[PDB]
């Protein structure tokens, strides 16, 4: 879930 | 009630900042069941709304104290729920239209051809059902948060922690709806029942996503793939 990790951090 | 008022304001502000209201938007308008031009715009706008839903989630008190695994589980399980609720709060009944965050305003046939397909009447029915509730930003935001912070999603690592993050949201909504709408005393259970109605539509939408993937020209946008 690459994009989602970036969005959350 | 000062802790409650702070919670309501935080959630109201989080929703407002990440979702303009229908009255604020400048509207503009534009053989085969899926119109790929409408699908292209619809999927682009949905992608942006998913990003805004993540930004909304991070502002909900406690959300970022959950493990990352559970933050992602919750966002994926609520993705369609929150998207559908949001677009349904952008419904203009006298024109039977829905308005997206850039102002794009589609009628029922166009929503059908953008991708809702056989789910169009169901979704438009739900939007009509929301209108008599006369929800304000605090209420829509709290319903969105309650729907997101749900301790019964599959594969949560700490479901008890999620339930305990949800219970202040339910109590805030209960208190708020009483102090706003004393003539409307069954309004809290009425709005909670809409979440249950909303879960049913979104379950059908998850089915529809499989069919859309077989029908669109290329791939779903990456973030939509991740979420769904
Ligand atoms: C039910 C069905 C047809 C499978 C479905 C529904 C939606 C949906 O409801 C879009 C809501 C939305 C979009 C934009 C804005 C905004 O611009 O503010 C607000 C709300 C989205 C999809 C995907 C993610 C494109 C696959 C699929």
């Amino acid at each position: 879930h690459k994009i989602l990790h970036r969005l959350l951090q | 009630t000062p802790e409650v008022g702070e919670l309501i304001e935080k959630v109201r502000k989080a929703h407002q900042e990440t979702f303009p209201a229908l009255c604020q938007l400048g509207k503009y308008t534009t053989r085969v069941s899926l119109d790929i031009d409408l699908w292209d715009k619809f999927s682009e706008l949905s992608t942006k709304c998913i990003i805004k839903t993540v930004e909304f989630a991070k502002q909900l008190p406690g959300f970022t104290t959950l493990t990352i695994a559970d933050q992602i589980t919750l966002l994926k399980a609520a993705c369609l729920d929150i998207l559908i609720l949001r677009i349904c709060t952008r419904y203009t009944p006298e024109q039977d239209t829905m308005t997206f965050s850039d102002g794009l305003t589609l009628n029922r046939t166009q929503m059908h051809h953008a991708g809702f397909g056989p789910l169009t009447d169901l979704v438009f029915a739900f939007a009509n059902q929301l209108l008599p509730l006369e929800m304000d930003d605090a209420e829509t935001g709290l319903l969105s948060a309650i729907c997101l912070i749900c301790g019964d999603r599959q594969d949560l690592e700490q479901p008890d922690r999620v339930d305990m993050l949800q219970e202040p949201l339910l109590e805030a909504l209960k208190v708020y709806v009483r102090k706003r709408r004393p003539s409307r005393p069954h309004m809290f259970p009425k709005m909670l029942m809409k979440i249950t109605d909303l879960r049913s539509i979104s379950a059908k939408g998850a089915e529809r996503v499989i069919t859309l993937k077989m029908e669109i020209p290329g791939s779903m946008p990456p973030l939509i793939q991740e979420m769904l």
